[PDB]
């Protein structure tokens, strides 16, 4: 019997700080035990300082993502050119994904940017379109492995003010975009080493009021 | 696998390709799928890789206990061995097997066992997957009493055919000679046989 | 798992790759897959792990006592048998997949096992999920007459095949190079590729950032 | 997930964890599981998340055109029912939900409504919701009578959710806390289960099965 | 919902300095029966694409008559046909993926996996692969069936990633691509020893060679091997 | 489908079939409303040109839409039947669905809605 | 009905500069009832330590199986197992149950006592051992464990360092799973002496 | 839902019906009322599939409340009865069915007499002296067989229904949390709040 | 079979144990006493399968006994807990397994300490101060985690039993018929019998 549905495998990783938010990925695309492609990105530019990726099932992936660029490309149609708030977007992106709540995307979708007041914004997607913005996710093959390290090192969980018998909680600070870089690239590492379906290369998308930046680095290959 | 035992008038001819697949992948395309139970009884294996190889080992080691006590057996008895085998084990066996060989007295024949376990004897013997092909070719074109040459073209052109519509049968064309002279081996690669 | 075998003018080398996965994930980055039957008759074994340890073992402890009964030094064919019948009595439930290889009186042999107790012969093989990658390179580039350093080199070329390409093989390679008249060298991490690089921080948590409720020593001695 | 609600002398308490789950990974801490509809009008949810989320605040589109075509504050037993058969048109479709609504009207009173996705509709005093439902129940019901002050009864809607996140695997995170009273809902506090279950143990010398 | 009946192989390409090469045999099994061995696999558009197709051969046929088509609709009411406005690669490519993705929605696919390489008007080499799931991908190389699992591993040894590509020749990679075809027939049980390989340069333009054989074969070393282990004639 | 728009502007920016029902709304019996303080009264003329009557099963002038709720009309009888039923039929879906009987501007509201509909609707009048 | 995760738990261990750490999770479940907070996961015989998760009946039942062949060995040979011996003794009395097998996950750790070098090593449910220089995972939450283990760890740790290491591992990969955590205890091990520290830990 | 028991006794029906709601492992409310008024002197109880039984018991209200209003005129049991039956007859055929059995208990004032009607989700009508659908009929028929006469007062059905309760009470695996009990008559419909 | 609790207080071990035996649509008994004294100071409680039940519960009690007149001394709780889960855990990998949950409750006359010990029908031992087999739990154990204190009285253990009971009683789907309450203390066993 047909089955509509693949796993292209791959990973991805959101982290937002206080004037910034990056969007990262891996760009190694699988199918069971071979690699299609050492280089395909699934990190895109969407337009309005909107970063965006749904990983999982790639074809559903490109779907998604191409009707969401479009999205953004109507309401400048019909709303006099106004910018697509990261806000409106994820609750846009609810309604695509629960469009097919019979027949879903298989993806988890994460986006990124900057809220209304200039600040780091994330929010991620179950394939038919729960949503929730958060400081920090990871999705994909990997997402079990990174998430509790970003827990750890992003939003310092179990991580206490030493003497202050278990007392005083380590307090919340914004991090800086090259401190947030290295947790990435760290995160990515650890990934490549004990997953299979992920490697070959990362690519981090960073954004800021200026833009979107980008950023590559080489990853194991085996 | 494509495989065929014929007689002829100095005795019997055994046939084989050389190919082992699972699934679509061919895992060895250098197989010898003639093997010896005994001096001059050979039998050309199909089906199950490790059944058939199961199988011609207890019989190789029957027929050495055989002629430690008894002296060389028949063609018919090694036909009977292997039947036995096939027969009692059929729920737990994928083996279609031919054997052939040469006696002094009998000279050239020729037992076919398929899945069943039964036994035939016949002129001549095709089998194997890439055999439902050369059914129409080889009733039309063997004779009795053939000669070696005539009985290695015969072979020859049938299995050329055979692999050539059987996917899961190539590679070369192994045969085994068994006359009262002796044993030779024969091989023959595809850029002779494919442009037959 | 990548394994290979190949045989050269004055004997025989096997190679391995050493990743170990459970479903998706590496559980080891640097297991040993070669596996030493007798001195001069090694082993490489693909599938399942266990089984093919128990399996090499088995065979390799009564190879040891029918040496000793026998006076004589073991051959390859003697534990190609006992490996063949063992599989097949276990009707392929013992997933072992094994390239068995050596030098014995007789001379330098190199054979293949399937879990359902089939045996092939060759002058070069591959076993394991990265068997194609493998095979791939041994068919471009093996030929007839080829010297010791010439095998290595083949072989480790088509474990590489098979790091690099097929996801369920990365890591390191090792190497057994079996000579006629000569020791059997293994070549631990013959290759080592796949070095992880630096990390971008250290963890190294201040001391006192993780809360303990309770302390003891605990008793050791009698 | 858990979620409770209750009515008593002072209104209605509402109580709700913030687990999300995938099987066994614990997919996040922190999902708001009340939706607030209006400022006299909560829904609680507990299923399928995307479920839940996408049709609450389809409910809270629905009640606001109510408001503007009658000029008046829609009912909770009309805004209920527009859930439960919003969902039984989807009946047998697979859609998992239990949720609650509650609020406060002037032809009413406060007033609770249990809607889930088989098309169950019960008006009721007490409810609870989820995989740890069970576990709020054995908590709230030997603590619960009507007379309970405003500040002891947000206590027990409080430490009825503790109870669960603490014995159901599948709840936890932190607890959020409403009160609705005749001027409308009001919110009090997230409360991490991390240093509120701690805080409990010591101040209460409950939770003696666990090791201090 | 379909099963496949008549299939063809492995369809395999690469990228080389100044374009492209593709390779397909040219079988059509029935199964396990090698029934048809006068298929063409590669089916040539404009004078700049060549699309490569494995799997139904059925469906197969009905993508020609859409490509056919898509040439006849795209020269309608168009002076620039032959020049600026005629069919991209990339442009036949997406077009294709859009009817896989559409189709695999209706739960009604076309059972195949496709290969669209060619050269840009800017000179860009194009290499892009999709299938009935409508999964699409690129790569310096890229393979179908069998051809992933053995041509891919030998076609990224000449280019391993984006800087080899002006770093290999026309002659060296044609060379890849027939090795890769010999070692297809040596190890696919349902490849044909016939076959037909394109290619399509920013400079020369398109060449298409049919009627192509694996030779150069290594099958001596079987007269050596005897038995299954202990065997010994 | 009949899809004549009947009901158009003319020139001058009237639309005469709606001023026409108008006149067939001038020609029916009389019908009066008066509430008082605590009461309505529904007060209706009927015609004496019509002797041998039988009042028991002659349909009322005035009917109830709901328990609560009644309606009473001037213009054609025949016309007023299709009104009563689609707005006894609303009210007891509304009681269905809001679980609560209708109110009289609600009620008021729906038939005002029907009559509008039937004013630019093609096919009728 | 998946025996490996309907009582959950989990199991880590590392090495150090001259130690080596074993940890583990304190929960007993059925399912998504949890039962009791009580239940270590965490045995030893001798100075080697055994840690097991996986199907609660055959963790008791191991732990006293090798508690038995432990105390007729240490008879027998007049000295205490040592932890590649013991490491041995789990694989084959695991593999001799080959096609009815203990649905566990264990994890050995310990320090030879003649040589003084740290060891650890892991099982899969059949016997098959997986060495390692730097550290073991074990349990229902084992993904994530890897995941921290991969990231925090760096090699030659001091005792105090490496319990911080260790300890942060476990915790915050309980906190991703359901059916792990209600608790955890870590043994930094030395050469001749052992400390045994329960952490504080989220209760949900 | 669970439990509804039917008595057709000289000059009433009475409608016993149990109010436990219960979904899982726990009983949700214990103070349920399985039944809707369809006219001044016709009751309908019901019970089954969750969610489908208070549709449906909605749906024939506001379509036999209809039927008051237009012809200001109330249906008798009979014709309310043959109604409800093909409606489900018409349901067990759909695309997916109501999974409702109900009873009906009427006063028909033409005829003077009250009148009970079993229907079961099929639409299998039969009008009866006592009636019960699911389990609980397997205990209150012999039981009613037994003491049940046709002359019977309106006290003398109730204490015969509390001997039905009694036995459900012992015999029956469920907690059904007691039961509602409603009277049928001549004068309408009423609630006896003290069972 | 279905509700066994136990509660271990400051002197003594509690067990509660509902009276229902249910087969099918019939509460065949409502005074079944689902538990075997092991030793004079053991006790234990059990539920799981029809049949299977009663022949563990007495195979073991007829084993604990021959113990007890062999070597004339009691074992210890621990101990027979210890042997219990050992008869489970062979009794799970059998042809046919026992499907029995126990409850075992002791007095430790060395220790002069209660114990209570909660064993399943895979043999999962573990020690509680409160224990619970079956859906019980799932209201039992937050109750107790909420009002339970180490130090409690046996008659303070009892209105803590009390409030278990009237929480099953209020939310449990299925009629229990109530439960039979045993104490076992420094005096051996004893029932309660107005409960
Ligand atoms: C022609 C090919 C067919 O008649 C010949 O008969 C040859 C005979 C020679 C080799 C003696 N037959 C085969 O090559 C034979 C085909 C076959 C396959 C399955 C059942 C019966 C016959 N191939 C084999 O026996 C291979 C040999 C291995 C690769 C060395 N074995 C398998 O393919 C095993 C067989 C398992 C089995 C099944 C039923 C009965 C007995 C044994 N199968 C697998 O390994 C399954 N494989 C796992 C990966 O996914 C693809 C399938
Ligand atoms: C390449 C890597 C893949 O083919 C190689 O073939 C290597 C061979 C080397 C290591 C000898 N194969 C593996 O690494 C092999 C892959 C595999 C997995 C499952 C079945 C067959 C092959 N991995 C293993 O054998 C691991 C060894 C661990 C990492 C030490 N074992 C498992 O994954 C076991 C499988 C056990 C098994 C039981 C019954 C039949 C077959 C296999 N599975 C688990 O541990 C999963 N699970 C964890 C939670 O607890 C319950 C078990
Ligand atoms: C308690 C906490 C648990 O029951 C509550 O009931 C909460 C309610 C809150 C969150 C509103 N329920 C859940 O957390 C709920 C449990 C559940 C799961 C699946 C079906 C029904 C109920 N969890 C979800 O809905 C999660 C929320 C995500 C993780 C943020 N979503 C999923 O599991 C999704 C979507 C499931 C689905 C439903 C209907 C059609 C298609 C899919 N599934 C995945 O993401 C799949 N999977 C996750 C692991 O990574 C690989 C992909
Ligand atoms: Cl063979
Ligand atoms: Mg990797
Ligand atoms: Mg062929
Ligand atoms: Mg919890
Ligand atoms: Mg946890």
């Amino acid at each position: 019997q047909f089955n509509p549905y693949g796993d292209n495998g791959g990973t991805i990783l959101g982290i937002a700080g206080e004037d910034f938010a990056v969007l990262a990925g891996d760009t190694r695309n699988i199918t069971d035990y071979s690699i299609n492609s050492r280089y395909e990105p699934k990190v895109f530019d969407c337009g309005d300082n909107i970063v965006m990726s749904a990983n999982g099932f790639a074809a559903d992936g490109d779907a998604l993502v191409k009707r969401f660029k479009n999205s953004v490309k109507w309401y400048h149609f019909d709303h006099n050119d106004k910018k697509l708030s990261i806000n409106s977007a994820a609750r846009n992106i609810q309604h695509l994904l629960y469009g097919k709540r019979f027949f879903p995307y298989y993806v988890h979708t994460i986006i990124a940017g900057l809220d209304e007041d200039g600040k780091g914004a994330v929010y991620s997607f179950d394939p038919v379109g729960s949503y929730e913005r958060e400081q920090c996710r990871a999705g994909g093959a990997a997402a079990s492995l990174i998430m509790p390290f970003l827990d750890n090192q992003v939003n310092f969980k179990n991580q206490y003010e030493p003497g202050t018998n278990g007392k005083v909680k380590k307090p919340l600070k914004y991090l800086s975009v090259e401190e947030v870089i290295k947790l990435v690239r760290d995160s990515f590492t650890s990934a490549t080493e004990r997953h299979i379906q992920v490697g070959d290369g990362l690519e981090i998308l960073i954004v800021t009021k200026d833009g979107v930046r980008k950023e590559f680095y080489e990853l194991k290959r085996d | 696998t494509s495989i065929m035992a014929v007689t002829f008038k100095d005795g019997v001819i055994l046939g084989a390709d050389s190919r082992t697949t699972t699934g679509a992948y061919i895992a060895n395309r250098v197989t010898d799928k003639l093997t010896r139970v005994h001096d001059k009884i050979w039998c050309c294996r199909s089906g199950s890789a490790a059944d058939t190889q199961a199988i011609a080992d207890i019989v190789q080691y029957h027929l050495e206990l055989y002629t430690s006590q008894y002296g060389t057996p028949s063609t018919e008895t090694a036909a009977s061995v292997f039947k036995e085998l096939c027969y009692e084990n059929k729920d737990n066996l994928t083996a279609g097997i031919i054997v052939a060989g040469y006696d002094d007295k009998n000279k050239g024949e020729v037992y076919t066992i398929p899945l069943g376990g039964s036994v035939h004897k016949l002129p001549y013997a095709i089998a194997g997957s890439g055999s439902t092909f050369i059914y129409g070719y080889c009733d039309k074109n063997f004779r009795e009493n053939m000669s070696k040459e005539e009985t290695v073209d015969f072979i020859k052109h049938s299995l050329s055919q055979a692999i050539k519509w059987d996917g899961s049968s190539g590679g070369v064309i192994r045969m085994v000679v068994l006359t009262a002279a002796g044993v030779e081996r024969l091989i023959f690669y595809p850029d002779e046989y494919e442009q037959l | 798992t990548t394994i290979v075998g190949v045989k050269f003018n004055n004997g025989v080398v096997i190679a391995a790759d050493t990743r170990s996965t459970q479903g998706p994930i590496v559980a080891d980055k640097n297991c040993a897959k070669l596996h030493r039957i007798s001195p001069k008759i090694w082993c490489a074994g693909a599938g399942t792990a266990a089984d093919t340890e128990a399996v090499t073992q088995l065979i390799g402890s009564n190879i040891e006592l029918h040496s000793l009964y026998t006076s004589r030094e073991p051959r390859v064919v003697s534990a190609l048998q006992m490996l063949k019948q063992h599989l097949f009595k276990y009707q392929g439930h013992i997933g072992a997949y094994l390239i068995v290889a050596g030098v014995d009186p007789t001379g330098s042999h190199l054979f293949s096992i399937h879990a359902h107790g089939s045996t092939d012969v060759g002058y070069y093989l591959s076993l394991g999920s990265g068997s194609l990658a493998a095979m791939a390179v041994l068919e471009s580039h093996w030929k007839q007459d080829l010297t010791k350093e010439e095998a290595i080199k083949l072989a480790s070329d088509a474990i590489q095949a098979g790091i690099w390409n097929d996801l369920g093989s990365g890591s390191n390679v090792d190497v057994c190079v079996m000579e006629i008249g000569k020791d059997a060298e293994y070549l631990r991490n013959y290759l080592t590729p796949n070095v992880r690089e630096e990390k971008q921080k250290s963890y190294k948590f201040p001391r006192g950032t993780t809360a303990v409720l309770k302390e003891s020593i605990v008793n050791i001695c009698d | 997930t858990t979620t409770l609600a209750f009515r008593f002398q002072g209104g209605i308490i509402v109580a709700v964890d913030s687990r999300a789950t995938a099987g066994n990974w614990v997919a996040s801490q922190t999902v708001k599981k009340v939706i607030e509809i209006n400022p006299f009008l909560l829904g609680t949810m507990a299923g399928g998340s995307a479920d839940c989320q996408f049709w609450e605040t389809w409910l809270g589109s629905q009640c606001r055109l109510h408001e503007l075509r009658e000029k008046e504050r829609i009912s909770v037993a009309a805004a209920s029912k527009i859930l439960s058969n919003l969902v039984y048109q989807y009946k047998g479709a697979g859609l998992s939900m239990g949720t609650m609504i509650c609020g406060y009207t002037r032809k009413e009173g406060p007033t609770i409504y249990y809607v889930d996705s088989d098309g169950t509709r019960l008006k009721g005093d007490i409810f609870c919701v989820g995989s740890g439902q069970t576990f709020a129940y054995g908590v709230l019901d030997s603590n619960y009578k009507w007379d309970l002050s405003v500040e002891d009864a947000l206590y027990l809607g409080k430490r009825s959710i503790l109870a669960a996140a603490h014995r159901d695997a599948y709840s936890g995170g932190s607890v959020n806390l409403y009160h609705v009273t005749e001027d409308g809902w009001i919110y009090h506090g997230n409360h991490d289960v991390g240093e509120l279950f701690w805080k409990v143990k010591e101040e209460e010398g409950s939770f003696n099965n666990v090791i201090g | 919902t379909q099963q496949p009946i008549v299939t063809g192989t492995s369809v395999i390409s690469m990228k080389y300095d100044n374009g492209v090469i593709i390779a397909a045999d040219n079988l059509g099994s029935y199964g396990s029966l090698l029934r048809f061995n006068g298929v063409e696999r590669l089916i040539p558009v404009g004078d700049n694409t060549v699309v490569g197709i494995s799997g139904d051969i059925s469906d197969m046929q009905h993508i020609e008559r859409l490509l056919k088509d898509l040439v006849t609709e795209n020269a309608y009411d168009n002076p620039l046909a032959d020049a600026e406005e005629a069919l991209e690669p990339s442009y036949i490519f997406e077009y294709l993926a859009t009817v896989m993705y559409q189709r695999r929605s209706k739960m009604n696919p076309l059972w195949n996996a496709i290969i669209v390489a060619g050269v840009q008007s800017n000179g860009d080499q194009f290499l892009r692969y999709v299938n009935l799931l409508g999964v699409t991908y690129s790569s310096p190389t890229l393979a179908t069936g069998f051809g992933a699992h053995m041509a891919n591993p030998l076609l990224r040894k000449v280019v391993d990633r984006e800087s080899d590509i002006p770093k290999t020749t026309v002659q060296v990679a044609e060379e890849a691509i027939v090795n890769a075809m010999r070692v297809l027939y040596y190890r696919d049980a349902r490849s044909s020893r016939n076959f037909s390989l394109a290619i399509i340069d920013k400079n020369t333009g398109l060449t298409f060679k049919k009627n192509l054989q694996v030779e150069n074969m290594k099958w001596d070393f079987a007269k050596d091997i005897k038995g299954y282990g202990t065997q010994k004639i | 489908g009949y899809d004549r728009a009947l009901s158009i502007f003319s020139p001058d920016g009237h639309i005469f079939q709606v001023e026409y029902a108008l006149e067939a709304v001038k020609r029916g019996t009389c019908a009066v409303g008066v509430k008082g303080k605590n009461c309505v009264v529904l007060g209706c003329e009927r015609r004496s040109t019509l002797k041998l009557q039988d009042t028991r099963i002659t349909p009322s002038k005035v009917s109830k839409i709901d328990s609560h709720v009644v309606l009473s009309f001037s213009g054609l009888n025949a016309d007023s039947r299709i009104l009563i039923e689609k707005a006894r039929v609303e009210a007891q879906s509304h009681r269905l669905t809001l679980e609560d009987p209708v109110t009289v501007e609600y009620l008021t509201r729906y038939v005002a809605g029907v009559q509008q509909r039937y004013t630019q609707s093609g096919g009728v009048r | 009905s998946d025996p490996s995760s309907i009582n959950g738990g989990i199991v880590v261990a590392m090495t150090g500069k001259d130690c080596v750490a074993i940890a583990c999770d304190l929960r007993l479940g059925s399912q998504s009832l949890g039962v009791s907070n009580k239940f270590e996961k965490i045995f030893h015989y001798g100075h080697v330590f055994l840690g097991i998760t996986g199907l609660a009946t055959d963790v008791t039942t191991l732990n006293e199986m090798f508690r038995y062949k432990t105390n007729l060995y240490k008879l027998k040979e007049e000295r205490a197992i040592e932890p590649e011996t013991f490491t041995q003794l789990v694989s084959s009395s695991l593999y001799e149950r080959r096609f009815g097998p203990y649905f566990v996950g264990p994890v050995v750790a310990g320090i030879n006592s003649k040589s003084g070098k740290p060891f650890i090593a892991g099982f899969d449910l059949i016997g098959c051992i997986d060495e390692a220089k730097d550290f073991i995972v074990s349990g229902t939450a084992s993904d994530q464990l890897f995941g921290m283990c991969e990231s925090l760890y760096e090699p030659n740790l001091e005792p105090e360092d490496l319990f911080e290491t260790i300890s942060q591992a476990l915790l915050n990969a309980a906190d991703r799973d359901a059916l792990s955590g209600w608790g955890a205890v870590v043994y930094i091990i030395k050469k001749d002496e052992v400390v045994k520290r329960y952490l504080k830990m989220r209760q949900d | 839902m669970d439990i509804i028991l039917g008595i057709r006794v000289q000059d009433s029906v009475i409608l016993a019906s149990s109010k436990a709601v219960t979904r899982g492992i726990s009983v949700l409310k214990d103070s349920d009322d399985k039944t809707r008024q369809l006219s001044p002197h016709t009751l309908m109880s019901f019970a089954g599939e969750a969610g489908d039984t208070v549709q449906f018991a909605e749906y024939i209200q506001a379509n036999i409340q209809l039927y008051s209003i237009r012809e200001d005129y109330e249906l008798s049991p009979q014709a309310v009865s043959s109604f409800v039956r093909q409606e489900l007859a018409k349901s067990i055929r759909s695309r997916r069915p109501y999974q409702v059995n109900v009873l009906i208990g009427g006063y028909d004032k033409k005829k003077n007499k009250p009148e009970l009607y079993q229907i079961d989700y099929l639409g299998t009508k039969v009008e009866l002296p006592y009636g019960a659908h699911g389990y609980s009929g397997f205990y209150t028929f012999s039981l009613l067989d037994h003491h049940y006469r046709p002359d019977m007062t309106t006290e003398e059905g109730l204490d015969l229904l509390k001997l039905c309760v009694q036995e459900l009470e012992k015999r029956m695996p469920m907690d059904f949390k007691g039961v509602i009990v409603k009277i049928v008559d001549k004068d309408g419909i009423r609630q006896v709040d003290d069972f």
